[PDB]
């Protein structure tokens, strides 16, 4: 059965906070289709030729 | 759960009941009839 990710229960209370020290440049990818191929089918040759 | 006085009770989840749901997705899956 599937898991949906690890356990992280985080330590809130009410008056700690925290904050980032360093950080990290990430450079993720993301792929978006933009357009088919331009097909064309005649009727008469297809259906008769 | 000490938020300061928001009282999240209605949407987190119910551990008193079966299948571990809030109040309010008890409520929206008891008014949608398959």
């Amino acid at each position: 059965t599937m898991s949906l990710g690890a356990e992280n229960s985080v330590a809130y209370s009410n008056n700690s906070i925290a904050i980032p020290t360093n950080f990290t440049i990430s450079v993720t990818t993301e792929i978006l289709p933009v357009s088919m191929t331009k097909t064309s089918v005649d009727c008469t040759m297809y259906i008769c030729g | 759960k000490d938020f300061g006085g928001f009282n999240f009770s209605q949407i987190l989840p119910d551990p008193s009941k079966p299948s571990k749901r809030s109040p309010i997705e008890d409520l929206l899956f008891n008014k949608v009839t398959l």
